[PDB]
């Protein structure tokens, strides 16, 4: 795993082209996330 | 150490998680290549993930981050899609779950858009799709995502395409 940029705990990827996209985020230590819900699903064929 | 507790569809907690999942679907620039073609999901099950050791590890680190950032953990709830979802719920996130080739470096990646994480359930780029039909847009096979509590602390803002 890489290191966080110095003085930061994560990176935020702010989309600057696709106006409909929300943010993506990167952490560099496993201890900074807890997997709280497991969701089981299918994608649905559009009609 | 991990136990999984099923939520009832009647429970407000099931409903709030479902709503976050459905309401954050978007269209993707690959036309559905990685994650398939869809506007919404059929949610089959939502389970709460309970592991005391992994929780205490998370809250320990959260307090350290908070103390380094004016008592602000900057905690978010975000999606993670991965072929390693079973390992993650039993042993926690670590370096094995990093996206070595990700655009912001080798770290663990999370999305606000559920449909973004959906693109990684069968691997990077959607891999070869579902194990049974080798279809990235399979409408039959059961998929799994995680909805995770993530401490961001002071986050480096990267503007990007
Ligand atoms: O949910 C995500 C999972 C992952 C991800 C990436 C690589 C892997 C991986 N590494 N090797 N196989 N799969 C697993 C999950 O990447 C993302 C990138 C952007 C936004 C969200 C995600
Ligand atoms: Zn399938």
């Amino acid at each position: 795993m890489a290191h966080s940029p110095p003085g930061h705990h994560s990176v935020t990827g702010r989309p600057s082209v696709n106006g409909l996209a929300l943010a993506e985020y990167v952490i560099y230590r496993g201890e900074q996330a807890y997997p709280e819900y497991l969701i089981t699903y299918q994608i649905m064929r559009p009609e | 150490g991990t136990i999984l507790i099923d939520l009832s569809p009647d429970d407000k907690e099931f409903q709030s998680v479902e709503e976050e999942m459905q309401s954050t679907v978007r269209e993707h620039r690959d036309g559905g290549h990685a994650g398939g073609i869809f506007n919404r999901y059929n949610i089959l099950k939502i389970q709460k993930v309970c592991n005391k050791k992994l929780w205490e590890r998370y809250t320990h680190r959260r307090k350290e981050v908070s103390e380094e950032n004016h008592n602000h953990a900057n905690e978010r709830m975000l999606f993670h899609g991965s072929p390693f979802v079973n390992a993650i719920i039993h042993k926690g996130f670590d370096e094995r779950h990093a996206y070595i080739g990700g655009m912001f470096g080798a770290g663990i990646y999370f999305a606000e858009n559920s449909s973004k994480s959906n693109q990684y359930v069968y691997g990077i780029g959607g891999g070869t799709g579902c194990p049974v039909h080798k279809d990235r847009s399979c409408y039959i096979c059961h998929r799994q995502l995680l909805f995770c509590r993530v401490t961001l602390g002071k986050s480096f803002l990267q503007f990007s395409a």
